[PDB]
DNA sequence: CTCTGAATCTCTTCCGACGCGCCGCGA
RNA sequence: UCCGCGGCGCG
DNA sequence: TCGGAAGAGATTCAGAG
């Protein structure tokens, strides 16, 4: 049954479909991955103890010395996530690690140690992930975006025919590792097979076979198979097996047991193979033109003389055969080339090979790998053995093994991360299968090919790069110097280890910098999925193949959610459900089928798997036994879909909805709208901005609970209890006596963020939804937060919307808005802006923050105070003062004669001036915080004073309300246990509570307990005593700033914004549109009972565009309200409670054979008033994605609204009073604004800064640039005839250094005249061309 | 310079320090007698080095810094996208422009666009400047500049006298074809959304979904000049692509004509008669009859006779209430027999260019005018909306499908018998799965197109229904019979990534849910043609770069 | 630095008409050379063009 | 049986819109 | 008053 | 301090002597 908190607003579900399984904890990848990282393990299976196992020990020589690894431990982070917000620095923890040294004795054995010396070195910082999953880097929120690549193994791949184009097929089998060097082998229009090595250079293959310890005939013997001919005078015989006559044309006739028969000229076929295994031939005699044509397998020698005549890899020279079969080496024994089965392409190979031994191939190798030196045998084979099977230069990760291995049909599963002779063999023999045709290329875009890496992976990789680094310099010091007088903390240094991690973090493409535009924003950034970064992929190079649709994205990856431009496809979202195998393969829930009955038990595939198998779709229709009712039932397998018997069904899918991302499942009606909108629907979603209050959608998708409290912006309750206070910052709640551990307080409490700036400007608010008293549960929302309402998601807004063509404000997707909107407030949204102020102590004196600001009105300095910084609260605007700073501008010499010149002017050409900060043009707003940070030995001014003691202030009025709220919970524990027996209440009450905590009512347990609180207060008040003293050294202690600064100083200053035409706002089905105008409320059309609309839309868009969805949610909008209207009316006649609550019952009865199934009679009659109160504003529908409303039930929930049974109405004109003849489609609709606020967009310049090297003016708005004319424009007006504005618009407007100085006077003096000179970027190309070497110059001056 | 005293050193900087240490190094090396390899090494380094310093990367690996990017030389800087050429000497930054986010508004003149206030006095403050020192309101530049930033409202009254005749320039980006500059006589708004005018919005290929657009501003006499003469949005009626002419209504204008020149047999008022178009708009004003009533009327025409002049003709026609009204701001010359018929997008094209060829330009213009003011404000009186109920099903569809399943089990049980091979059980499936789809589609069409409504005198009849969606389809406002199809028609066949059909349609259509196989299998097409076009403008822009650069010198 | 690659005896002052050296820093002595150094007195412009 | 020209193969180089907006970082 | 590189974002 | 197309160079095959 619904929880109590729950009974608020109990949302109408329409689905009809059951929900076996619960969504999971949306970000539970991040998070259990970085533990995977960063938790201890004895196994050293993952994380530090692996990457630490994969380098230690270290051993030296010459030193005789050791250096080993004890264990890791991580320490304590100095600084809280809110204070490193606040200063600036990366969230971290020190690394400390436990290591020993080892010097042992110059006797035989060496392992006889002789000293041994241990410490634990501080070899390193690391961030910690926060436990919303985000990082904190610098000031900064950053998300590691988790990658898809490429899985080691080894892969097969054919082109069709594209690069030689004659219409062959050309085949190549590639062997990516986890680390090093990469091999491919590949086929040749020729024929033959050759090797490469990083793409290097291309070589025939024999060349590795001989680099591999084989010789010539081992090679044929290994690949090739053999047949076998004997000589005796001038008779030939050959050695059989009947099927390998298969294939040929039986030219020749053909002898068994004795008899010949053979139809001339004729393909032996099976009948002929049949009567040769029946006869069961061995030996056959066969013509000389038959041996002829047959390649020599090995060297054969005579024995009258010593001599070799056979070669590898020969031909049948019938002069050779008769030597050797004169010299007595009557066998012979040849390979076989089945024209289809048995290509002779290795032999083709070795044929063409340069060289002959394998030191030969050896150091060929080495000079394709190091050209320019030297070859020589050492280096050769050091290089070879070192880059294939040195286990630390190159690795097969145990994925690699099991992927290859399974390749390879292998039965083993794990091996050496190194390759082997038989593993290229292996590979070889199967690359030669598959050109045969006995086989198939692989599918790399294939999901059960392409792998997940996490944040874990990348962390390690980037922590074992340090790790070597480290290891190169510890081996250094070894080899160095003596190993006695030394500690290895010295031996360590931290910064390769640092360095890589912050680079890591920092810099890399993956590391991209959060968005925080709305919590779902956040959940979908931190879930995606992106193909690029390291050992990814290339926008440039990403054809279309990756970027579609593969089959086996179904269930895993979500199709919908990409984004769109250039970047589509290559970025994706998980699937709901999705979760990473530990090998990294996506995995998907389903059900077991057990003979026809559903056993609701869940079973985990992969992409594989899921392909092997048959797996029902998800809206088949059941009975309650488990039977389908339909034996036809429909399901998909090996990437189709069919029908099947109700027998052969192995697995169901788990729900509807697990094929899309949370996005994508946000939006209602999804499976009534076409795909192009839906995404961009989805892709807007993210971008929707908090408004200043929050508001339920209408037509929701329950979703939004679990998105809600999943993300990390709202405060849930961690432990059960009663809620004890509530102001507007502090919730203090009473822990339940049974759930409270034992020593505990029984009190929690929690700080709200009250306003802070997003990482987009945007706001940041908590705001509490609880009362004194009301109970609270386990996993309850305490504390709204922005776009949130009672703990669903809240990103938009409820609008009433018309859909009617209304004078052209409507054209083209246009939107028109009733001012009714804008008084209400309705999308007004907050915003915050940060500046900052550096004071440095530059050359020719120091720059210094003051109030003491020359050539100003002192009405400006009067908002700030006399230290120069503004006081809060003051509202600013554009082109004022925040904060003084003056700069000195050095000597600035003046003659007398200019300085009686200057004094007769007055008080100008003052070697010291102005450069305080200013408002950004155009802004105003107030200004709400002030800091200031400044460098040690710098005295504090009033303002840094004032702030400090505010400060410390704060924190001690914390610290203290937090002792008395707990030491509030301990008494209130000791009255608990005290009233429990041997009481002594009134004798008590008289004491004071010192004396109850010291009095001993019994000599017993309970006196135990009384002792033990006893201790936990004085524990509590030397931590908070210890606590306030470390906050207020950390308050008091200056900060390291930056170099050349003395002191920095941020003010915050915080702006309302308002619904104006040209913003753009979007409706969740991806009908984007811009304001074109607001109407006063007069004119807004309005229906029969006279409320006016609130937004009137274009119908035009919606049959192109096919949003037939859209329409139906604003049918369900008419409909829910309708409910609301009525209940609003309901209460307000202030009926009897009883007559509301069997309406209530009706309305959630009115489903069909609905899950829901929710009943008033167990609700008291003051929880049905308030569930009243929150039903008021409507009735909030609840319809999944792909088991949503059907519109009989939509028609039965309008008829008893007593609304339109087609939601169509009839509708009055404002502006003329008269009735539009056609009806209308009235609804409520929900609606967002997209942040592209048109005040941050418009901009005009008409002069201003210029560029040093080519004196264009400078670009983008913050630096109050022009527009680009680019060579577009430029083509369009030389299609006109229009010369002279061309121009104008190179020379004079843009880079003529005189001529624009000529232009704006002739153009103050009122003539309009005009002067070209020269384009000085065309003196510049002409300096860069002479300087290039090149002389070039004008003629005919 | 850089924050905290350093300097960003251009790379050009480094690669010439280099040089000339090698050039130092070498010069010492020879100077003290080295020996032979020594030198030789070191000048091959220099050389090396100088390689790098005109061209690095043209040969071997390339040089690099700390970033581990390879160094710009001299080359690098006239090469590529990114070059002085391209960056600099064409497409130069510009003074005097402005960007915005776009808004329709349909009370412009044609040749006018709404240009919000901040901007004008941003733009102009130099004129401003100028005017106010002539009208001797400020005496130096510090006076103007400081008047003018205290925003005194005679600065808004000069503000109002310099712009009334300088016309200015916007520009969308991509300029596609040379309509994507235009010229226009700016009006003044408060707010800041730049207002166009919806005809030649069309003709910019630009929407409002959020589309920005750059304003110049001309600054020489010759130059204003040019851009009334030649740019101005009034000029340029016809395409260069071809002879049709470019400003042509769309979207609800066309729905609203549509509206006022259909027809239906039966109305309120219908039959009488009305001796002249004026009584017809008050008659349907006043509320006595509807827009469709057909009723006989006196109207006049003219013909441009063989001398030239427009001679005048009178005659009783039958037409409708509101072909009447539409025919009272047609200009005079044209023949009534224009109007008298369901007004669909071509036949307002056709219209126009009709109206350019017989008579003068400004007649068009101001018929142009006319025509989108009468047609926003019939639409809007019109009320067309759209409903769930209108995208009625056809209910002959499920026994369609029916035969159709019943057909695919026949061949695939004939298959099961081996009777035949699967490829062309493959094609047989795939044949009777079209059919039946197209079937349907008729079914859909017929049932939507046409409906019964009584007569006058009290019998059935059938005509063209007013069903929203046909009607917007009908009118070609928007839409095509493939979306109505798949609107409530089964939408058919969709095609694997390989371009291979998939044998079972999808059968469902938009009204009814989409399983989630049919949308997955959907969802196909749809990236296949958002990655298509993503890659399709790339080298559409690519292509015309190249035609320019070819065709660029010839000159009549 | 003399000599360097921004030596201004060659390349004209980093100032109009400012001697490296400070003797001279007004117009008065316009297209004249500093005895002390090689830096003539001029414009800036004169940087953008000397190789 | 040898030489030259033509043809084919291999290797290297060039090219795959325009426009704005924010964020980070910068031996 | 500034050369970028990387990244998302909208056209 | 990646795929495609075009051009140039090198190697191989055929025809003619
Ligand atoms: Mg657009
Ligand atoms: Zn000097």
């Amino acid at each position: 049954v619904y929880s109590y908190t729950e009974k608020k607003r109990i949302r109408k579900d329409f689905g009809k479909r059951p929900q076996v399984l619960d969504v999971p904890y949306l970000l539970s990848i991040q998070l259990d991955s970085f533990q995977k990282f960063i938790e201890q393990d004895p196994e050293g299976q993952y994380g530090l103890e692996a990457a630490f196992r994969s380098v230690f020990p270290i051993q030296s020589y010459s030193g005789n010395s050791e250096l080993q690894y004890v264990s890791y431990r991580l320490g304590e982070p100095v600084f809280d996530v809110q204070e490193c917000q606040i200063r600036g620095v990366t969230y971290s923890a020190p690394l400390r690690v436990k290591l020993r040294l080892v010097i042992y004795e110059r006797e035989a054995p060496e392992g006889t140690v002789k000293d041994i010396k241990e410490q634990e070195v501080y070899m390193g910082e690391i961030p910690l992930m926060t436990d919303n999953g985000t990082f904190v880097i610098n000031g900064t929120e950053r998300v590691i975006v988790s990658q898809l690549h490429r899985s080691p193994g080894v892969f097969f791949d054919s082109d069709k025919g594209k690069t030689h184009s004659s219409g062959k097929v050309l085949y190549n089998a590639r062997i990516i590792p986890y680390r090093g060097s990469w091999l491919d082998f590949e086929f040749d229009p020729k024929d033959n097979l050759f090797v490469r090595i990083d793409r290097r250079r291309k070589l025939p293959a024999t060349i590795i076979l001989r680099a591999l310890n084989y010789t010539t005939e081992q090679i044929l013997d290994l690949f090739f198979e053999k047949v076998i001919f004997e000589i005796r005078d001038n008779k030939l015989q050959m050695e059989l097996v009947p099927e390998r006559l298969r294939g040929e044309t039986a030219s020749f006739d053909i002898e068994a047991n004795g008899k010949v028969y053979v139809e001339k000229g004729r393909r032996i076929t099976a009948r002929h193979i049949r009567q040769l295994e029946k006869d069961d031939v061995k030996l056959i005699e066969v013509p000389v033109e038959y041996i002829a044509g047959k390649v020599v397998a090995k060297d054969y020698i005579d024995e009258s003389t010593g001599e070799l005549i056979c070669a590898a890899n020969m031909e049948l020279s019938l002069d050779l055969l008769a030597k050797l079969s004169q010299s007595g080496h009557k066998r012979i024994e040849t390979l076989f080339t089945n024209d289809l089965d048995h290509g002779p392409y290795i032999s083709e190979t070795l044929r063409v090979d340069p060289t002959n031994d394998r030191l030969s191939a050896l150091v060929e190798i080495y000079r394709m790998m190091r050209p320019g030196e030297p070859p020589t045998r050492e280096a050769a084979e050091s290089l070879f053995e070192n880059l294939f099977f040195s286990e630390d230069r190159y690795d097969l990760s145990a994925v690699g093994r099991m992927k290859f291995n399974r390749s390879l049909l292998r039965e083993e599963i794990e091996g050496s991360g190194i390759l082997s002779k038989d593993d290229i063999i292996d590979v070889m023999k199967k690359l030669i299968d598959i050109r045969n045709g006995k086989g198939e290329v692989d599918d790399i875009d294939h999901l059960g090919n392409r792998r997940i890496r996490s944040v874990g992976e990348m962390a390690e990789n980037q922590f074992r790069v340090g790790l070597v680094r480290v290891e190169r310099a510890v081996k250094e010091r070894l080899s160095l110097g003596d190993l006695d007088t030394l500690m290895p903390q010295d031996m360590i240094n931290a910064k390769p280890i640092s360095a890589a991690v912050k680079e890591f973090f920092g810099s890399s493409q993956l590391s991209q910098f959060m968005d925080q535009n709305n919590p779902l924003s956040e959940i979908t950034h931190k879930r995606r999925i992106s193909a690029l970064g390291p050992g990814g992929l290339t926008r440039e190079r990403a054809g279309f193949e990756v970027r579609d649709v593969h089959p086996t994205h179904y269930g895993r990856v979500c199709p919908i959610e990409t984004p769109e431009g250039p970047n589509i496809g290559l970025i994706n979202s998980l699937s709901v459900y999705a979760q990473t195998n530990e090998y990294g393969f996506l995995e998907t829930p389903y059900r077991k089928v057990t003979d026809g009955v559903v056993t609701d038990e869940i079973h985990y595939l992969s992409a594989i798997e899921e392909g092997n198998y048959v797996i029902a779709q998800a809206n088949s229709n059941l009975d309650e036994e488990g039977h389908f009712v339909e034996d036809l039932v429909t399901c998909r397998s090996k990437g189709e879909s069919s029908l099947f018997s109700r027998d052969q069904v192995d697995y169901m899918d788990v729900s509807t909805q697990q094929v899309v991302s949370v996005g994508a499942s946000l939006i209602p009606f999804l499976e009534h709208d076409d795909a192009n909108r839906a995404l961009m629907g989805a892709n807007m979603q993210r971008q929707a901005v908090p408004t200043l209050r929050a508001d339920k959608p209408l037509v929701g998708t329950g979703m939004e609970r679990a998105v809600a409290v999943d993300s990390g912006v709202t405060a849930v309750a961690k432990r059960g209890g009663v809620v004890q206070y509530v102001d507007a910052s502090r919730i203090v709640i009473k822990v339940n006596e049974d759930e409270m551990y034992p020593g505990e307080a029984g009190i929690d409490i929690y700080n709200l963020t009250k306003y802070t700036r997003s990482n987009q400007n945007t706001c940041i608010n908590q705001m509490p939804c609880v009362s004194l008293g009301e109970p609270v549960e386990r996993g309850d929302v305490l504390a709204d937060g922005p776009s949130t309402d009672l703990g669903e998601l809240a990103l938009g807004q409820n609008m009433r919307v018309a859909f009617m063509p209304w004078n052209g404000y409507n054209f083209e997707d246009s939107i028109l808005v009733s001012e009714r909107v804008v008084q209400e407030d309705r999308f007004t949204t907050i915003h915050i802006q940060e500046l900052a102020c550096v004071s440095r102590d530059t050359k020719l004196g120091p720059e210094e923050i003051t109030a003491d600001i020359p050539n100003v009105g002192e009405a400006a300095l009067s908002k700030l105070d006399e230290s120069g910084i503004v006081y809060i609260g003051a509202e600013v605007t554009g082109g004022d003062i925040l904060v003084g700073k003056v700069t000195p501008k050095g000597e600035t010499q003046l003659t007398p004669e200019e300085k009686l010149l200057r004094a007769i002017f007055g008080e100008k050409a003052s070697d010291v001036k102005d450069s305080s900060l200013r408002v950004p043009n155009g802004v105003s707003g107030t200004v709400i915080d002030v800091q200031v940070f400044t460098r040690d030995g710098v005295e504090k001014d009033k303002r840094a004073l004032e702030i400090e003691e505010m400060q410390l202030k704060q924190a001690k009025k914390d610290l203290s309300e937090e002792l008395q709220i707990l030491e509030a919970g301990l008494f209130s524990r000791i009255r608990a246990v005290l009233v429990a027996g041997g009481v002594e209440a009134e004798k008590l009450d008289k004491l004071p509570r010192d004396r109850w905590l010291e009095l001993g009512l019994t000599d017993e347990e309970k006196q135990n307990q009384l002792e033990q609180l006893a201790e936990q207060y004085d524990e509590l008040k030397h931590e908070f005593e210890k606590k306030l003293e470390a906050k207020r050294r950390k308050i008091t202690q200056g900060d390291d700033l930056a170099p050349g600064v003395l002191k920095i100083v941020k003010v915050y200053l915080a702006v309302k914004r308002r619904i104006q035409p040209g913003d753009k706002m979007a409706g969740r089905h991806g009908n984007k549109g811009v304001i074109s105008k607001i109407n006063p409320i007069e004119d807004m059309p309005y229906d029969e009972n006279g409320t006016p609309v609130d937004i009137v839309l274009n119908p035009l868009g919606v049959p192109s565009r096919m949003n037939i969805g859209q329409i139906l949610e604003t049918h369900l909008g008419m409909a829910a309200k309708g409910i609301g209207d009525k209940i609003n009316a309901m209460l307000k006649q202030q009926q009897e409670v009883a007559k509301l609550r069997e309406f209530i019952q009706r309305a959630y009865d009115l489903g069909a054979d609905v899950r829901q199934k929710v009943d008033l009679s167990t609700f008291s009659d003051e929880e049905v008033m308030r569930l009243a109160e929150n039903l008021r504003k409507g009735m909030p529908i609840a319809t999944p994605v792909f088991d949503g409303a059907k519109e009989a039930e939509i028609k039965e929930l309008l008829k008893l609204g007593d609304l339109p049974t087609s939601g169509q109405i009839r509708l009055y004109d404002g502006r003329t009073g008269e009735q539009f003849e056609r009806p209308v489609t009235v609804g409520y609709m929900y609606m967002l604004k997209l942040n592209h606020l048109v005040d941050d967009k418009m901009h005009a310049r008409s002069t201003g800064s210029y560029s040093l090297v080519t004196q264009q003016p400078l670009g983008g708005k913050a630096q109050f640039g022009g527009q680009r004319f680019g060579e577009m424009e430029v083509w369009a007006l030389e299609a006109y005839g229009a010369a002279y504005t061309l121009q104008e618009m190179l020379t004079v407007k843009s880079d003529d250094v005189n001529g624009r100085t000529k232009m704006y006077k002739n153009i103050v003096d009122g003539n309009h005249q005009m002067e070209p000179g020269m384009p000085e970027s065309f003196n510049v190309l002409l300096k860069e061309i002479r300087s290039l070497g090149i002389n070039i110059e004008l003629e005919d001056e | 310079p850089l924050d905290g005293g350093r300097f960003a050193t251009s790379d050009l900087n480094d690669l010439y320090r280099r040089v000339i240490n090698r050039n130092n190094r070498l010069k010492r090396l020879l100077d003290l007698a080295a020996p032979d390899i020594i030198v030789r090494n070191e000048k091959r380094m220099l050389q090396e080095a100088v390689d790098a310093l005109l061209d690095n990367g043209r040969r071997g690996r390339a040089i690099t810094g700390s970033n581990k990017r390879p160094l710009k030389s001299l080359a690098d800087m006239i090469k590529g996208k990114q070059g002085r050429f391209r960056q600099n000497l064409l497409g130069k930054r510009v003074d005097y422009s402005g960007r915005s986010v776009i808004t329709v508004g349909p009370y412009l003149r044609l040749h006018q666009c709404g240009l919000p206030k901040k901007m004008a006095l941003e733009l102009f403050k130099p004129f401003i400047y100028g005017k106010l020192e002539l009208r001797g309101l400020a005496t130096t530049i510090k006076a103007a500049k400081k008047m003018v930033e205290r925003e005194e409202a005679v600065v808004w009254d000069i503000l109002d006298e310099v712009i009334r005749e300088h016309p200015v320039l916007l520009n969308r980006a991509p300029t596609l074809h040379r309509l994507g500059i235009q010229a226009f006589e700016p009006v003044l708004i408060e707010g800041k959304a730049i207002q166009l005018h919806p005809l030649v919005c069309a003709a910019y290929n630009a929407d409002f979904d959020g589309d920005q657009m750059a304003v110049h501003v001309p600054l020489t006499l010759e130059a204003q000049l040019e851009a009334r003469a030649l740019m101005m949005s009034t000029n340029n009626i016809l395409s260069p692509a071809n002879g049709e002419p470019i400003i042509v209504p769309s979207q609800d204008v066309v729905l609203g004509l549509y509206y006022m020149t259909r027809d239906c047999v039966n109305a309120k008022g219908e039959g009488m008669v009305l001796t002249g178009p004026k009584e017809a708009e008050r008659l349907y004003r006043s509320g006595l009859a509807s827009l469709h009533a057909r009723v006989k009327v006196r109207i006049t025409e003219y013909e441009k006779d063989a001398n030239g002049e427009l001679v005048a003709k009178t005659s009783l026609k039958d037409t409708t209430v509101g072909r009447a009204i539409l025919w009272m701001i047609v200009p005079k010359g044209l023949p009534y027999s224009i109007v008298n018929q369901a007004l669909g997008k071509k036949a307002i094209s056709k219209m126009l260019n009709t109206c350019y060829r017989i008579l003068g330009l400004k007649p068009t213009v101001i018929f142009a005018d006319q025509i989108m003011y009468t047609g926003f404000a019939y639409a809007a009186r019109s009320g067309a909306s759209v409903g769930i109920d209108d995208m009625v099903i056809p209910e002959k569809k499920h026994e369609i499908i029916s035969e159709a399943e019943a057909e695919v089990a026949e061949i695939q049980e004939q298959f099961q018998s081996g009777l035949v091979t699967a490829g062309e059980r493959y094609n047989k499936v795939i044949d009777i799965w079209a059919a039946a789809n197209d079937r349907v589609s008729k079914a859909m069409m017929d049932n939507l197109q046409t409906e019964t409504v009584i007569n006058r005198d009290g019998q059935e009849e059938k005509q063209v229904s007013f069903n929203s969606i046909y009607m917007m389809a009908d009118s070609g406002a928007r839409g095509s019979a493939a979306q109505i199809r798949q609107l409530a028609g089964m939408r058919g066949l969709m095609a694997k990534p390989d371009g291979s059909i998939i044998e079972t349609p999808i059968t469902a259509n938009f009204r009814e849910g989409l399983n989630v196989l049919q949308y997955f299998i959907s969802t196909h097409g749809a990236r296949k043609g958002l990655a298509d076009t993503a890659l399709k403008t790339a080298n559409s822009g690519y292509l015309t770069r190249r035609l320019v650069d070819v065709a660029q010198d010839l000159v009549v | 630095e003399r000599d360097g690659l921004f030596c201004a005896r060659i390349f004209g002052p980093v100032k109009d008409y400012e001697c490296l050296c400070g003797k001279y820093k007004r117009l008065k002595h316009r297209g004249v050379i500093c005895e002390k150094c090689g830096v003539e007195v001029t414009q800036t412009k004169v940087r953008r063009e000397r190789m």
